[PDB]
């Protein structure tokens, strides 16, 4: 799995898409996405988000490399029922340049 | 390497049940969905359904609802299909196949389990027609095999190759992209409702039957196949 590079102090607009989460079960089952980790649901909270129905990772705010250089988050894929379909997927986000 | 070992041939009387195993190895069993398919002599292929071994969610072709029961044993990396209320019409070769990619395709297949025995609903069922059933060409030639869908399937079209073994391989998924280990001389194209597979420099290895399959909508459906001699 490849890290996502985001230049610091981007113009936006925000929120902006960064990368789309894909499961190899997507063709078979309608998959809903959520994220956790420092940057999403623990501090700093709400910097990153995800579009539940599409899997598109969103960045809500411009990133400052002097504050935080790197983020490690977890993607979660569930069915309509709420049943998990995968182990948590690791999401690495590096701030450039 | 990725392997799916299916259990031995079955010979049962009408009215009985039977249960086939499909043992996975060479990958993380729960990270991929497992699909089953039926092939009646000689070569027609029908999609039964799939199980997600992680969640346990199952989806059946309305056709096999009640006839087939899919389960898994996580601790042994084994998928199971039970077939009930058996009749002569259930006599077929049955297959295990792994869901390979986000864009579709079944990337690895078991060798098949032969069953000899001495259902339907309101979903629309996309018809895949391969207009040529049998084709004879020479060694070294280039040859085009065609496939048509009753509906626009937006490039979700895959091609499989079956040898007179029974063994099946994925050649191409999502219209044009090649499964690993598949030589460049196989290539596919198409759009909307019309698709085709092109093989160049025919070899002895290519004597086989080639099947298209749509991955746009449930239930999954296959074409009737095109047989290739010399
Ligand atoms: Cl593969």
């Amino acid at each position: 799995v490849a890290p996502i590079s985001v230049p610091e102090n981007g113009k936006g607009p925000f929120p902006q898409r960064l990368n789309q989460l894909k499961s190899n079960k997507d063709r078979d089952t309608k998959i809903f996405y959520s994220i956790t980790g420092p940057g999403a649901d623990s501090p700093p909270e709400g910097v990153f988000a995800v579009e539940k129905e599409t899997g598109w990772l969103l960045l809500n705010k411009p990133l400052d490399r002097e504050e935080i250089a790197k983020y490690e988050l977890f993607g979660h894929a569930v069915s309509e029922n709420g049943a998990s379909v995968e182990d948590p997927m690791n999401i690495s986000i590096i701030v450039t340049d | 390497q990725v392997q799916l070992q299916e259990s031995g041939p079955e010979l049962v009387k009408p009215g009985a049940s039977v249960k086939m195993s499909c043992k996975a190895s060479g990958y993380s069993f729960t990270a991929y969905n497992m699909h089953w398919v039926k092939q009646s002599h000689g070569k027609s292929l029908e999609w039964i359904g799939f199980i997600d071994p992680y969640s346990g969610i199952i989806t059946y072709n309305q056709t096999f609802k009640g006839k087939a029961t899919l389960t898994v044993d996580k601790s042994s990396s084994t998928a199971y299909m039970q077939l009930n209320s058996l009749t002569s019409e259930d006599s077929a070769v049955y297959y295990c196949a792994r869901r390979g990619y986000y864009d579709g395709g079944f990337d690895y297949w078991g060798q098949g389990t032969t069953l000899t025995v001495s259902g339907g609903g309101s979903d629309i069922d996309i018809q895949m027609t391969q207009t040529t059933s049998s084709l004879s060409a020479s060694l070294g030639d280039r040859v085009t095999i065609s496939c048509r869908a009753s509906q626009d399937i937006t490039n979700y079209l895959n091609w499989y190759q079956q040898k007179p073994d029974g063994t099946v391989k994925l050649l191409i998924y999502y219209t044009s992209r090649l499964h690993s280990g598949v030589p460049s001389r196989f290539s596919g194209s198409g759009s909307g409702t019309d698709y085709s597979l092109t093989i160049s420099n025919l070899e002895q290895e290519d004597i086989a039957t080639y099947f298209c399959q749509q991955d746009s909508k449930h239930p999954r459906t296959f074409g009737g196949g095109t047989k290739l001699e010399i």
